[PDB]
């Protein structure tokens, strides 16, 4: 039987009875009300469940359900524009069908609906008789004008067809394909169901090369992300988060977006449910919600600590489900720091030795195992195709405390840092990054990408980090020396320095012209900048010897209106200006800077 | 002589809680015994014996305890403790952490079965290392020489070169070839590549044998994993006496494994909620290492240490360093100077360096241009403390000397660049050339009979 019965109960804490045969880690329903928990022990035919929510009026002999499963996700058509907590339960559902503002102890919702037919479209070439395996393309289903939802067959299954289903249209509980091995059946509908602590198989696991374009000027120039990449940020008040999840959610070239908050406070996350359904993108010459292609897992402080600890779980779980389909999924997580806290007390209920910091000792060999899931790999299955899963991971040091033992396990594994920064946000500098902090360890990789696609980029990235860089060494000296003093190479570097700090990282997301700036436009920008400090240098260079040398004064006297046509390079805006227009106005501004230089030597 | 009477199989699983399952009704318990899970998903794991008591055996299960239950789970008793299969086959294969294949190839047919614990070597039967590798790296062979067969690990830190470096010794090492033995703890993928591309790039990989735990891996694989890499290391040495170089990668992924295992048990916790026997277990590993009477075979360890937030006096470095006989570190501070290789000579040792040098090992003024090197670099490090304070104008002629020195220091004797391989001789005289700076009466750890041989060139 599937029933054992409840023997005693202290706190959270149940243990029960005629449990025989009941699994490590299945999930069981607890009482008449049917509370969700977990089973943490054995002892003969007892177990003892870890509840998840609020035992408070179960009783010593209440039914206790075992479900053959641990912890795991409904995988299937209906997960696009979905809202889910840590533990997949439906919260858009839960309100709708509930009529009510709160989540009812032991709701049972499944978390995709079994009610709304899907159209269906077979693989148009299967018969029976066709042998299947693992991962293979069986059908689509038409889930919105973004998403073809593809069908494919579980891992772990495979075998010769014996039926599929013709065109139509089904529910989530339709048989859609039957197959057969060593004479034993398997019926499948449209859903399958994944553990989420069980890592999905691919065929091959692959280094990454194609670059994540954000739209932001800094960031893909400076730190550049690679798809299937590792990113950390500083998650913290005044510093500005949203430029990143928004320029991910409405411009990356990502195909499917996944949002955790790992325990975010009650108001914080209800301004993400507020504005990510407001968010809209172009496709096709039209406006489309963002959406069509993304799912939202939510998790305030007082939702069960088991759903804060499964959050990251569920989100990376139902992000390798569409990179098996060969799309590109970016996923965010709100805050892993939350999540860490909620690791710390499970493992505290559980009074396990306090290790480091009073965390479990395993929160270095968890987080290794969460990162290490992202990357591009070639999935499993017949039809062959390529997908990724980014992961972008917040973290929130105590005070700025980058030696906290998640910040520093985190920041020792993740290969970009994207150093958002409140003092420069005071300043009203937008994006926030601190490019002194802020880093990437991908241009090893980028670097065969960039020289077949944009070939001069690479030497102007270099040079740019170089007076970004002098003009840090400078700021010292220039208090002491008294900015008049100073050699006229180095009044150079820091005017140009100003340059490109005030025209180039500065990038008002608002305004029409620079929401997005595309690459073409990023390295025109910094080929001109480069070029313009390049030949400023060399009209000193060839004349401060023993001359009427050339000062940056004389630069500025003699080019103040190429001066301000640099500055004008911003304002090109790729909705009404073509790819070529933009490209033959700054080939112009590199004419005309060349004849008023050339007028000068 | 063979087991030859048949294995039982039980299904009197008692209880399960953490990585440990609890059979009762076993016919004379074997203490370390291995035992295999079948799953009732069909699924198979493997445990070993951690505690017997009367009829009872407590199980630890390598692969976690997820998923199994009381009433299906089935555990079949081998007979025996954890022994491995090995051969000289095993040169040019891929392994991973519990020494089953991963390059396509067979299994390994046995020349014979080891136990995986090795066995102490007796004292009288050790001979002492005394012939210098020469790794070519500056700050290693003039500063901090390895004898053929010395424990000597890399003490670094996450972001820094570590892996070029031991890369860098593997591609470089030889006398004034090596069999490799490279074992992996919790390597992320890129890790595990770069070894294998590194080894295949130097056409070096039939020589080569490589175990890989990652990241995503089972944790207590990497217990068992140093310790089947190190005995595969002693059958190639001891046996079909070859010189091999044994690589460790992360120990600090093996202690982090160790104390997680140990806090199931809760046994008596150490510093930093480490096992109190953490020495102990360290040692088992690293004193598996050196040369022995009558046999032309040799072992050298290089484990990789990553120390957590730098921190040397953390229990990884430290109780490392009481065991290992000297470590190279790798210091952040020269790494963000973009200096290469990183090597800071003053918290790195060699103790077998000693004897390893001077009058016909390598040259006459090697024992003394080496003390030298180090006196006037810790002196050149306390001007530029000094000078933090007090400014320029405060320094005297004497203290700019030291502070030239330790600018030319830092320049020529441990900047490097990734393939350029340096003799012993070049090390000794790129080494006279920054003393050179000083006046002779200031070189107070070199006596008269070595300055005026050497110094007037």
């Amino acid at each position: 039987s599937t029933f054992g019965y409840v023997h005693g109960v202290s706190g959270p804490v149940v243990t029960a009875c005629d449990m025989a045969g009941a699994a490590m880690y299945e999930l069981v329903r607890v009482g008449h009300s049917e509370l969700v928990g977990e089973i943490i022990r054995l002892e003969g035919d007892m177990a003892t469940i870890q509840v998840y929510e609020e035992t408070s009026g179960v009783s010593v002999g209440d039914p206790v359900l075992r479900t053959g499963k641990p912890l795991s996700v409904e995988l299937g058509p209906g997960i696009m524009g979905a809202i889910f907590d840590g533990i997949q339960r439906p919260l858009s559902d839960i309100s709708s069908q509930t009529q009510s503002i709160y989540i009812p102890r032991g709701v049972n919702v499944s978390a995709l609906s079994r009610d709304i037919k899907w159209e269906f479209i077979p693989s148009k070439n299967l018969r029976v008789g066709s042998h299947i395996t693992g991962g293979d393309i069986y059908g689509i289903v038409n889930e919105n004008s973004l998403i073809k939802h593809k069908i494919m067959l579980p891992p772990r299954s495979r075998g010769s067809v014996t039926y599929i289903a013709p065109p139509g249209n089904y529910d989530a509980s339709d048989v859609v394909l039957e197959l057969e091995f060593e004479g034993v059946k398997e019926k499948l509908s449209m859903v399958q169901v994944w553990p989420v602590r069980q890592v999905r198989p691919v065929t091959e696991k692959l280094p990454a090369n194609h670059p994540l374009l954000t739209g932001q000027r800094v960031l893909d120039a400076l730190f550049p992300c690679v798809q299937g990449g590792t990113t950390a940020i500083p998650g913290a008040f005044g510093c500005g988060k949203t430029v990143i999840s928004q320029s991910l959610s409405k411009y990356s070239n990502s195909d499917v977006i996944i949002y955790v908050g790992c325990g975010e406070r009650g108001n914080e996350m209800s301004e993400v449910l507020r504005d990510f359904p407001e968010l809209t993108m172009e496709v096709d010459g039209k406006v489309e919600s963002i959406m069509k292609r993304t799912a939202l897992v939510a998790n305030t402080s007082n939702m069960p600590v088991a759903a804060r600890e499964a959050s990251i779980y569920t989100g990376i779980t139902l992000s390798e489900y569409f990179r098996d389909m060969g799309y590109h999924v970016s996923m965010m997580a709100d805050s892993t720091s939350r999540w860490a806290e909620a690791l710390r007390e499970i493992s505290g209920r559980l009074a396990e030795m306090p290790a480091d910091s009073g965390y479990p000792a395993y929160l270095g060999a968890r987080l290794a195992s969460f990162y290490e899931r992202a990357g591009r790999v070639k999935c499993l299955g017949n039809p062959e195709r390529e997908g990724s899963v980014s992961i972008v991971g917040a973290v929130s040091p105590p005070g700025g405390d980058f030696s906290d033992p998640v910040t520093s396990a985190t920041l020792g594994i993740v290969q970009v840092f994207w150093g958002l920064d409140k003092k420069l946000a005071q300043r009203k500098h937008f994006p926030s990054v601190n490019w002194l902090i802020s880093y990437s360890k991908y241009m090893r990789a980028l670097d065969e990408y960039y020289d077949k696609h944009f070939t001069e980029f690479v030497p102007l990235r270099t040079k740019a980090k170089e007076i970004l860089q002098e003009e840090e060494d400078l700021a010292e000296i220039v208090q002491l020396v008294g900015k008049a003093s100073l050699a006229e190479t180095d009044k150079i570097t820091l005017e140009v320095a100003k340059l490109i700090k005030d025209d180039f990282l500065q990038q008002n997301g608002y305004t029409p012209y620079d929401r997005f700036c595309p690459f073409y436009k990023t390295v025109g920008m910094l080929s001109n900048m480069i070029s313009f400090y390049d030949m400023a240098r060399r009209a000193v260079e060839t004349t401060a010897q023993s001359d009427n040398k050339i000062t940056w004064s004389i630069i500025r006297e003699h080019m103040g209106e190429i001066l301000y046509k640099l500055s004008s390079m911003k304002f090109k805006d790729p909705v009404k200006d073509g790819e070529a227009k933009i490209k033959a106005d700054y080939a112009q501004l590199l004419e005309d800077m060349q004849n008023a230089f050339r007028s000068l030597e | 002589n063979y087991l030859s009477q048949p294995r039982l199989t039980y299904k009197t699983v008692s209880g399960v809680n953490g990585p440990l399952v609890i059979l009762d009704h076993v016919k004379f318990p074997r203490y370390a015994e291995i035992v295999h899970l079948t799953l009732p998903d069909g699924t198979k794991r493997s445990g070993q014996v951690l505690e017997v008591s009367g009829s009872k055996a407590v199980v630890q299960v390598f692969e976690g305890t997820s998923g199994i239950d009381a009433k299906k789970t089935s555990c079949e008793f081998t007979g025996d403790i954890l022994r491995t299969p090995v051969s000289e086959d095993m040169l040019g294969r891929v392994f991973n952490g519990s020494g089953k294949p991963i390059d396509r190839g067979p299994v390994v047919l046995a020349e014979d079965f080891l136990d995986i614990m090795g066995q102490p070597i007796n004292p009288q039967c050790r001979i002492y290392p005394e012939e210098m590798i020469q790794t070519g790296i500056s700050a290693i062979d003039g500063m901090n020489s390895i004898a053929r067969g010395q424990k000597i690990p890399i003490f670094s830190a996450a972001g820094l070169p570590h892996n070029e470096i031991a890369a860098q010794i593997c591609r470089q090492a030889g006398l004034v070839n090596f069999a490799i033995v490279f074992a992996a703890m919790g390597v992320n993928m890129e890790t595990a590549r770069f070894f294998k591309s590194d080894f295949e790039e130097n056409g070096s990989m039939d020589n080569v044998c490589l175990f890989l735990n990652l990241a995503n891996d089972p944790t207590i694989e990497r217990i068992i994993t140093p310790r089947l890499a190190l005995t595969t290391a002693e059958f190639l040495a001891y046996q079909c006496e070859k010189h091999v170089l044994v690589i460790l990668t992360d120990m600090s992924s093996y202690a982090e494994a160790l104390r997680e295992v140990s806090a199931a048990r809760e046994e008596v916790p150490g510093r930093r909620g480490f096992p109190g026997y953490m020495y102990t277990d360290l040692a088992t590993i690293y004193e598996r290492a050196g040369r022995v009477e009558g046999r032309n075979g040799s072992i050298t360890q290089i484990p990789i240490l990553t120390m957590p937030n730098d921190d040397i006096t953390h229990p990884i470095p430290d109780l490392t360093g009481y065991i290992t006989e000297g470590q190279i570190y790798v210091d952040r501070q020269l790494h963000n100077r973009q200096i290469y290789p990183p090597i800071n000579v003053l918290p790195s040792l060699s103790r077998l360096m000693k004897s390893a040098i001077g009058e016909g090992m390598t040259r006459k003024d090697h024992a003394d241009v080496s003390n030298q090197l180090y006196a006037c670099y810790a002196i050149g490090k306390d001007v530029q403390a000094m000078k933090a304070v007090v400014g320029e104008e405060a320094l005297t002629s004497d203290d700019l000397l030291y502070l030239e020195f330790l600018q030319k220091f830092e320049k020529n004797f441990i900047t490097q660049g990734p393939y350029e391989n340096r003799t012993v001789y070049e090390t000794l005289d790129i080494g006279w050339q920054l003393l050179r700076i000083f006046p002779k009466e200031m070189l107070k750890r070199i006596p008269q009979s070595t300055l005026s041989e050497f110094y007037p060139r």
